[PDB]
C-alpha cells in the first residue's frame, strides 16, 4: 500500500520527514573521611598504622 | 577521631576492636638494678694454717 509508486507525469507525491532524539547524563560527588589524634600514632603497637 | 585512651589500665585502643590489644605496651630497660657484697671485716684479719 505504502510503496513510492511514481508514475510518467510526476508531480508533487510521496514526500518523506526525518527526526531525531537526544540522551543525557549528569555527574554526581562521593567522599568520605577518616580521623586520628596524634598520640593514637604515637603511642601505638604498629609502626605504620597510617 | 580514634584515640589511643590507656591500654594498660585496661581500656583498649579505638583500632584494636574486638579481641585485640596493643602489643608492645612498655619497655624493658633490661639494665637490673643489683646490689653488692656486704662490706667484711673480721675475715680479712686472719691468718692461715695448712692442714
Amino acid at each position: 500500500s505504502k510503496l513510492p509508486l511514481l508514475t510518467e507525469n510526476g508531480g508533487r507525491v510521496n514526500r518523506v520527514g526525518f527526526t531525531r532524539l537526544s540522551r543525557e547524563g549528569s555527574i554526581h560527588k562521593f567522599g568520605f573521611f577518616y580521623e586520628f589524634t596524634q598520640e593514637s600514632l604515637d603511642f601505638d603497637s604498629d609502626d605504620q598504622l597510617k | 577521631m580514634l584515640n589511643y585512651n590507656a591500654p594498660i589500665d585496661g581500656q583498649k585502643s579505638s583500632i584494636d576492636g574486638a579481641g585485640s590489644d596493643q602489643m608492645n605496651t612498655f619497655y624493658w630497660l633490661k639494665k637490673a638494678i643489683i646490689q653488692a657484697r656486704k662490706d667484711q671485716y673480721f675475715m680479712p684479719l686472719a691468718s692461715v694454717t695448712n692442714m
